[PDB]
């Protein structure tokens, strides 16, 4: 799985979550504590979005290597199961955006499932 | 400024169809004679050219007037007097401009620019508007 | 609802694609089939091999549909009248398949155009593609 070996840890995570807030504005009501999310420039430049991005990226990294997060999102936070697929697809676009031509159609097919199996694990 | 020009409430859904007119097709091209796509999508093919007693006036139907900022039209490297004749509201957003063209003129450049709200300004330094047929006025009609 | 800001971003981004519309549209389909085998149900009598002639040809037809949609974004339902009847009344395609293709289109544009694919344009394209999906999947 060399695919994930060339990923940027400190910036790609915030890219995916940042786009989720911009592309799907209604996800911002779950992140009221982070403060300013009015403009896309403000949302992408928000350090809490970047800092939280490193955690969610690390969550995928642990998922790629191999449960507890399932109980947090559904019970504590009440995140709709469809919202996992949206961030599911936003991250895929972000990977395609950074790597570009290297992000091969057969590679995406593999990621769509790593993502799909992730959405199901939380559900 | 098209963003500022479409403010005038008087121009909101004003008449601009009464006139002896002709349908004239055209192509919108960039510096390398390639289809200038943003303008191709925005401006209407064909442009309605209206006849007067002095000079024929070409009317252009530009969409997304809320985003269109600068829109200068030159004939033989000389700025033509552009004026808004009508404008459609928020959802439709079509702006209608008119300008006079001399007899025999088939080509004229368009120096233009777009801006979404107070964001970044996208410049289009050269956009050639080539008509399919030279514009000739007819005072008899 | 597509705002003037959204309408502008879609025109600009699709304008930057330009002559590579059929090439990107052909790629977008190829991604949908491999990533989502469930979409192959609607194409039983089609050569869905790697680098197919029909898939490359069909991508152009889809790309031309999007070009027609972007060109007539102010009045999409009338612009895609005939194409709506096919996907809605005749073929009866499930709306879920359009979201898969819409995702595959966004991934294609993201891969080829990194400079133009800004978070704002991402939002506008996904919103535009969701609107074209609604027009094609709905019965008039
Ligand atoms: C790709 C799937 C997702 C993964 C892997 C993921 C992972 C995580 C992780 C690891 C945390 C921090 C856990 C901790 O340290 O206590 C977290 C927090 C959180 N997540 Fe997610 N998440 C995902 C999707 C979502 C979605 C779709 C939403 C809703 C739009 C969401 C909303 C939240 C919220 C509100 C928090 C709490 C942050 C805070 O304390 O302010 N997550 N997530
Ligand atoms: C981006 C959205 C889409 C656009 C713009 C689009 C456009 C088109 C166009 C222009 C045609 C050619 C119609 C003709 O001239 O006969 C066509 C045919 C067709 N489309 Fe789509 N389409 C879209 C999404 C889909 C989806 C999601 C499916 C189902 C997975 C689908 C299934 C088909 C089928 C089965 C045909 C006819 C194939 C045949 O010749 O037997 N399309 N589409």
């Amino acid at each position: 799985t060399a695919l994930w070996g060339k990923v940027n840890v400190d910036e790609v995570g915030g890219e995916a979550l940042g786009r989720l807030l911009v592309v799907y504005p209604w996800t911002q009501r779950f992140f009221e504590s982070f403060g300013d999310l009015s403009t896309p420039d403000a949302v992408m430049g928000n350090p809490k979005v970047k800092a939280h991005g490193k955690k969610v990226l690390g969550a995928f990294s642990d998922g790629l290597a191999h449960a507890t997060l399932s109980e947090l999102h559904c019970d504590k936070l009440h995140v709709d199961p469809e919202n996992f697929r949206l961030l599911g697809n936003v991250l895929v676009c972000v990977l395609a955006h950074h790597f570009g031509k290297e992000f091969t159609p057969p590679v995406q097919a593999a990621y769509q499932k790593v993502v799909a199996g992730v959405a199901n694990a939380l559900a | 400024s098209l963003k500022d020009a479409i403010k005038d409430p008087a121009l909101e859904n004003k008449e601009h169809d009464i006139g002896p007119r002709e349908q004239v097709n055209f192509q919108l091209l960039d510096k390398n004679n390639e289809t200038q796509y943003y303008h191709f999508f925005s401006i209407k093919d064909p442009a309605d050219v209206y006849y007067t007693k002095k000079k024929a006036e070409v009317e252009l139907d530009i969409n997304t007037a809320s985003t269109w900022k600068k829109f200068e039209v030159y004939e033989n490297n000389q700025k033509l007097p552009v004026r808004l004749v009508s404008y459609s509201p928020v959802p439709e957003d079509h702006a209608y401009i008119r300008f006079p063209v001399s007899d025999g003129t088939q080509e004229l450049k368009i120096v233009s620019s777009t801006q979404i709200d107070d964001g970044e300004e996208t410049n289009y330094d050269y956009t050639k508007l080539v008509f399919a047929k030279p514009i000739y006025n007819d005072p008899s009609l | 609802v597509l705002s003037p800001a959204d309408k502008t971003n879609v025109k600009a981004a699709w304008g930057k694609v330009g002559a590579h519309a059929g090439e990107y549209g052909a790629e977008a389909l190829e991604r949908m089939f491999l990533s989502f085998p469930t979409t192959k149900t609607y194409f039983p009598h089609f050569d869905l091999s790697h680098g197919s002639a029909q898939v490359k040809g069909h991508g152009k037809k889809v790309a031309d549909a999007l070009t027609n949609a972007v060109a007539h974004v102010d009045d999409m339902p009338n612009a895609l009248s005939a194409l709506s009847d096919l996907h809605a009344h005749k073929l009866r395609v499930d709306p879920v398949n359009f979201k898969l293709l819409s995702h595959c289109l966004l991934v294609t544009l993201a891969a080829h155009l990194p400079a133009e694919f800004t978070p704002a344009v991402h939002a506008s394209l996904d919103k535009f593609l969701a609107s074209v999906s609604t027009v094609l999947t709905s019965k008039y």
